[PDB]
RNA sequence: GGUUCGUUCCAUGGAAUUAACGUAAACCCUUGCUUUAUUUGUAAAUAUUAUAAAGCAGUUCACCUUUAUAUAGGAAAUGAU
C-alpha cells in the first residue's frame, strides 16, 4: 500500500496533444482515396485529423488533408417577388472538401478504418471512399469458392433480418431490391 | 518477383518533403469561431442531393409536431377534474415553449437540438412542494395501524394473501379518497411535465418524426433558465399576450423589458479599442520550433525530458493535485471508473470551457409589433410600436476592431432574429424579436 | 452585528465632482512629486534613454475616462521631466510611477524567406499579373531566354512584350550574363509579359541583392495589383449601366 | 473656431450628460509575406506554379511642413516598402 509517482501519462493520452502521427509508405501505391465534404470548415478540418490518428494506429500511412478545390454555386434572384427587376441580389454555396489518401494500405485494413469513420462520423460532412485491391485472373470462380467462407461470417448476422414463412409481400426478389432503392434514394 | 501492374505506381513518387520549418513571424491568435450548428438549421452534407431538396419543408412539419407535442396534457376525466365548460377559448401561457429545431445530420442519424422553457414546471413543483410532511408521515401510521387491526388478531406472515390486501387496500382509498385523488392530480401532471423530456414519452415523438428523415432522432432539449435567453420563445410568449382584445400593448412590452436583467459595464473601456502586439502566452508563439526532438533536447529547463513534464507545464491537468507537481497514484457490483475519479476537480475547468464561449451575457434587446392592434371592431388603421433595451453590436469587432465570423455571409454572430405571426378579431400582426449577447 | 448609529457616506476621492476623477488623482501626484524633486539635477535631453510612453488612448482605457487630449499632453510633460532626473539620483517613488506610464507593445514581424540559389547556381524567381503567373530560372550564361521550351520571338509575336519580359536585365544591362528559362502559365500575352518581368527582377535580386535600388527606379520591383472587376447586376458591365428611361 | 474621406478629432459655449440605429469597425473576393498540406494538380527537384486553411501587413518608417501649442498635413517613376 504505497504511492508510486508516474514518470509520465500513457502514450494514448499524450498524442491526443500532439500532431497526428504518420506512418511510411514503402512503396506508395494508392490503396484508398476517401473525399471528404462539408459547407463548413470547423467542422471538417476537425474530423480530418481524427481520420488521421485513426490511420496511424491501423498501420496505414495516410497522406493529406489535400485540399481540393472549393465547389461554388451561383444563384441571382430578384430581392423582391413582384415586378421589381432592376433590384437583385447573388447566392453562392460553397462547399469545402478534402482529400485523405492511404497508400500500402492491406484492403481489410482499410475497410476497417472507413467502418470506424462511419460509425464516429462528425455530423455536417459528406464522405466518400475509392478502394482499390489487386486480384488475379479468374474472377469468377474465386467468387464461388468464397462463399463458403462468407457463410460462415454470416451464420451469427442472419438474426438481423425476419420474415413471414414465404414472404409474399416482397414477390419477385430482384425486382424489389431494385424499386426499393430506388425508395430509399429519393428517385435515383 | 513484382507484378507490372504495380511497379507502374511506385515510379509515381513526386511527394514533397515534410521540411519542418522553424517559425520566424508572430502569429496572433485565431478568431473565435462561432459554432457550426448555429449558421444553418440543417447541418448536413449528402452526395445525393434527394435527401437535401425537402429539408426546407419538414423543418415547418417537425416544428409543428414538436410545438403540439410538448402541449399534451391529460383529460379532465383521468384526473377527475371537473371541466368549467365555456365558448370562449382560453389562452394557455403556463406550458413548455418551445424554439424551432435544429437538426445535426449523418449518414445514420440525425440530433435534434429545440432549447425550451418550461413554465408549468415553475408552478406544478411549488404547488406540490405546499404538501407538508406530516402528510407523509402520518399516512405510514395508517399502514403500519391498519395492519395491526384489519390484516392480524386483536391484541411478513404465511396467512396474508393477496386476496385480504385487495379488501386491506379499499378500506384506506375509502377513507382518503378525496386526498388521494388530490395528491395524484399533482403527481401525474408533474411526471407529465418530466417524461416530456424522457425516453418514457420522448419515444413516440421519435416514430413520428423518424418517417421524415428515415433515420433514428435523437434529442438534446436544452432547458432554458429565463425565456429571454431565447428569442423564439421570446417572441412566442409576446404573442400570447397580445392575442387577448383588452390587452395593452405598450404595457406589455415594458414588463418584459423591465424583466430583461444587462450586466454592468463601463462605456469607456467597452468602446475602447485594442493594440495588436504580440502575445508570447500564445503555444504559437512560445514555441517556434514544434518538434519534440528540438524543445525536449534539453533547450531552456534542466532536464525536462518527459513529455508530461512539459505538458503539465503548458495546460492544466486535472490528475495532478498540485497543478505543476507530480502524478502520484497508490499502489498496493460496483461501477467501473478509476481510484482518483472522484478525487478530481473540475473547479478551473469551467472556468477554462465557459470563458472561451462567446455571447454568454445578455447584452439587447429589441421588440417591434406591427399591424392591426386597436380595441374596436373597425377598420382602424396598422399600429407600430417599437422598444427596445441595451445594443444589438458585436462589441468584439465594432470597438475592439477583432475579427468576427458572419453567419451566412451577412448576419452577425451574436444576434438572434424570430418573428412570430398572429392574428386579433379585425386582422393580422407580426411580432419581431431580437435578442444579442455579449 | 448592529449597524453604528452615526454613519454618513462621504466621496472616496478628492476629485469627486471634476470630469475624470482618477486622472485627475494620478495628475496632481506628479504634481506633488516634481515640486518636491525639483531640485534634483537632470541630464540634456541628448543623453536621456529614449522611452515608449503610452498614448492618451491607453490612458482613456486604463482609467476609463474620457481624458482630454490637452490635458493629458501637459500630463505627459511631467513624467517626461521628471524621467530626465539622473538615475542614481532619481528617487525609488519616481522610478515606480514613470514604469505606469511605459507602453510595452510589440509589433508583429514578418520578414520575407531569402530566395536561394540551386547546386547548379540556378534561382528561381516568381511573378503575377492580371491572371498570369511566371517562374524564372535565373543562372549565368550568354543571354538565351526560353519560354515554355520556345524561344522569345516564337513566343511574343509582338517586339513590346519581348522588351517587357526581359526588362529588368535590360535596364541593369545583364542581358548577355544570364540564362532565363521561364515557364508561365495563364493570362494573355499582355499580362504574361509583365509576370514574366517580376519574375526575372526578382530572381536577378538572389545573385546581385544591390541591384534593387536600380530595379526600384526601372519599375520592376513593384507588383502591380490591378485586376478584372466582376460583373454586377444591373450594370452592363463592371460598371456600365444600361439606358435610364427619364419618362 | 479649426481639422477630417467622415457629427472624424481638438478647442470652446451663462447647460449639458448619455442610449439605440445608420455611420465606422468588422466581414467576403483580391494584393505581398509566414506556417501547414502534396492528389485527381506540379518538367525536374534540395519545393518555386496550382490548390486552400490559419496568421501578419501601411500611410508603417524616413523626409518636409505644422494653427490657439490642443487635435495634424503634404510630397507620388528616381526615400524604404
Ligand atoms: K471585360
Ligand atoms: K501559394
Ligand atoms: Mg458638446
Ligand atoms: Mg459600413
Ligand atoms: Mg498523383
Amino acid at each position: 500500500e504505497q504511492e508510486v509517482i508516474m514518470s509520465r501519462m500513457p502514450r494514448s493520452l499524450e498524442a491526443l496533444y500532439l500532431q497526428p502521427l504518420r506512418r511510411e509508405a514503402e512503396y506508395g501505391v494508392p490503396s484508398c482515396d476517401l473525399q471528404l465534404r462539408s459547407y463548413s470548415i470547423r467542422n471538417l478540418e476537425f474530423f480530418c485529423d481524427f481520420a488521421l490518428r485513426a490511420a496511424y494506429y491501423l498501420g496505414l500511412p495516410a497522406f493529406g488533408p489535400v485540399p481540393l478545390p472549393r465547389m461554388i454555386e451561383r444563384w441571382t434572384v430578384p430581392k423582391s417577388h413582384f415586378i421589381f427587376k432592376k433590384s437583385q441580389e447573388n447566392f453562392e454555396r460553397v462547399t469545402l472538401r478534402r482529400l485523405i489518401q492511404i497508400k500500402d494500405g492491406h484492403p481489410e485494413t482499410v475497410q476497417l478504418w472507413l467502418a470506424f469513420l462511419q460509425k464516429h462520423a462528425y455530423y455536417g460532412i459528406g464522405m466518400k471512399a475509392n478502394v482499390w485491391e489487386f486480384s488475379k485472373l479468374g474472377v469468377s470462380k474465386a467468387m464461388d469458392e468464397s462463399k463458403s467462407e462468407v457463410e460462415k461470417l454470416l451464420e451469427t448476422r442472419w438474426e438481423h433480418l425476419s420474415h413471414v414463412s414465404d414472404m409474399k409481400g416482397v414477390g419477385n426478389f430482384e425486382d424489389f431490391l431494385a424499386k426499393e432503392r430506388l425508395r430509399i434514394s429519393g428517385g435515383r | 518477383s513484382a507484378s507490372v501492374i504495380f511497379s507502374k505506381y511506385i515510379n509515381n513518387n513526386n511527394n514533397k518533403l515534410i521540411p519542418f520549418k522553424i517559425k520566424n513571424s508572430d502569429l496572433g491568435r485565431t478568431r473565435y469561431f462561432p459554432p457550426i450548428s448555429k449558421e444553418w438549421k440543417n447541418s448536413i452534407y449528402v452526395f445525393n442531393h434527394n435527401n437535401l431538396k425537402n429539408l426546407p419543408l419538414f423543418d415547418i412539419n417537425i416544428n409543428s409536431l414538436i410545438k403540439d407535442y410538448f402541449n399534451l396534457q391529460f383529460k379532465d376525466k383521468i384526473l377527475f377534474k371537473k371541466k368549467r365548460l365555456s365558448k370562449v377559448k382560453v389562452v394557455s401561457l403556463n406550458k413548455i415553449y418551445a424554439s424551432k429545431a435544429e437538426i445535426k445530420h449523418t449518414n445514420t442519424k440525425a440530433i435534434l437540438t429545440v432549447y425550451t422553457f418550461n413554465r408549468e414546471k415553475i408552478s406544478l413543483y411549488k404547488k406540490i412542494k405546499k404538501l407538508k410532511k406530516s402528510f407523509y408521515f402520518v399516512f405510514d401510521k395508517i399502514i403500519s395501524f391498519s395492519e395491526r387491526v384489519i390484516l392480524s388478531g386483536v391484541p411478513v406472515l404465511p396467512w396474508i394473501t393477496e386476496s385480504h390486501v385487495n379488501i386491506w387496500r379499499k378500506i384506506i382509498i375509502a377513507s382518503l379518497y378525496k386526498e388521494l385523488i388530490l395528491l395524484r392530480k399533482y403527481k401525474l401532471r408533474l411526471d407529465l411535465n418530466k417524461y416530456k423530456f424522457e425516453e418514457k414519452l420522448l419515444y413516440r415523438l421519435n416514430n413520428l418524426i423518424m418517417k421524415y428523415y428515415n433515420k433514428k432522432v435523437e434529442f438534446n432539449i436544452v432547458n432554458m433558465r429565463s425565456f429571454l435567453l431565447n428569442s423564439d420563445i421570446l417572441t412566442k410568449i409576446l404573442a400570447l399576450k397580445l392575442k387577448n382584445r383588452n390587452a395593452r400593448v405598450i404595457k406589455i412590452m415594458d414588463v418584459i423589458l423591465n424583466k430583461a436583467n444587462l450586466p454592468k459595464i463601463n462605456r469607456v473601456q467597452e468602446k475602447a479599442s485594442l493594440i495588436k502586439s504580440v502575445d508570447w502566452n500564445l503555444l504559437e508563439n512560445k514555441f517556434k520550433n514544434l518538434n519534440l526532438s528540438f524543445i525536449l533536447n534539453d533547450a531552456s529547463y534542466a532536464e525536462r525530458n518527459n513529455l508530461s513534464e512539459l505538458l503539465n507545464k503548458l495546460y492544466y491537468n486535472v490528475l495532478l493535485v498540485s497543478q505543476k507537481g507530480v502524478w502520484a497514484l497508490r499502489s498496493p457490483a460496483q461501477p467501473k471508473v478509476s481510484s482518483f475519479a472522484k478525487a478530481k476537480k473540475y473547479a478551473k475547468i469551467y472556468q477554462i470551457i465557459f470563458n472561451s464561449i462567446n455571447y454568454k451575457n445578455m447584452g439587447g434587446l429589441r421588440l417591434e409589433i406591427k399591424g392591426r392592434l386597436t380595441k374596436r371592431y373597425r377598420a382602424d388603421r396598422s399600429l407600430f410600436k417599437v422598444k427596445w433595451k441595451g445594443g444589438l453590436k458585436n462589441l468584439d469587432s465594432s470597438y475592439k476592431g477583432l475579427s468576427s465570423v458572419n453567419m451566412r455571409g451577412y448576419a452577425k454572430p451574436n444576434v438572434e432574429y424570430s418573428i412570430f405571426t398572429s392574428k386579433r378579431r379585425i386582422g393580422a400582426f407580426a411580432v419581431k424579436g431580437w435578442v444579442s449577447g455579449k | 452585528f448592529k449597524l453604528h448609529p452615526y454613519a454618513r457616506a462621504v466621496p472616496v476621492s478628492p476629485s469627486y465632482f471634476t470630469r475624470t476623477p482618477r486622472f485627475y488623482d494620478n495628475y496632481l501626484s506628479l504634481e506633488k512629486l516634481m515640486e518636491e524633486y525639483e531640485d534634483l539635477p537632470v541630464i540634456p535631453a541628448t543623453a536621456v534613454e529614449r522611452v515608449a510612453w503610452k498614448t492618451l488612448e491607453d490612458i482613456r482605457k486604463e482609467l476609463g475616462e474620457q481624458v482630454k487630449a490637452s490635458e493629458f499632453a501637459r500630463c505627459l510633460a511631467l513624467v517626461k521631466r521628471l524621467n530626465s532626473i539622473h538615475p542614481d539620483l532619481k528617487p525609488q517613488e519616481i522610478k515606480d510611477v514613470l514604469d505606469s506610464f511605459r507602453r510595452n507593445v510589440q509589433p508583429f514581424t514578418n520578414v520575407a524567406k531569402p530566395i536561394p540559389i540551386d547546386q547548379f547556381g540556378r534561382a528561381c524567381g516568381v511573378g503575377k499579373r492580371k491572371a498570369s503567373s511566371a517562374r524564372a530560372f535565373v543562372v549565368e550564361g550568354t543571354g538565351e531566354v526560353l519560354v515554355n521550351g520556345k524561344t522569345l520571338a516564337e513566343y511574343f509575336g509582338r517586339v513590346h512584350d519581348r522588351e517587357s519580359a526581359v526588362w529588368a536585365l535590360r535596364a541593369t544591362n545583364r542581358i548577355d550574363k544570364y540564362n532565363v528559362w521561364v515557364k508561365v502559365e495563364g493570362g494573355g500575352t499582355t499580362g504574361q509579359a509583365e509576370a514574366i518581368t517580376l519574375a526575372i527582377a526578382k530572381a536577378l535580386l538572389a545573385h546581385e541583392p544591390a541591384l534593387k535600388p536600380a530595379l526600384r527606379r526601372a519599375g520592376c520591383v513593384t507588383r502591380d495589383p490591378r485586376k478584372v472587376e466582376r460583373k454586377k447586376h444591373g450594370h452592363v458591365k463592371a460598371r456600365k449601366m444600361p439606358t435610364w428611361v427619364k419618362r
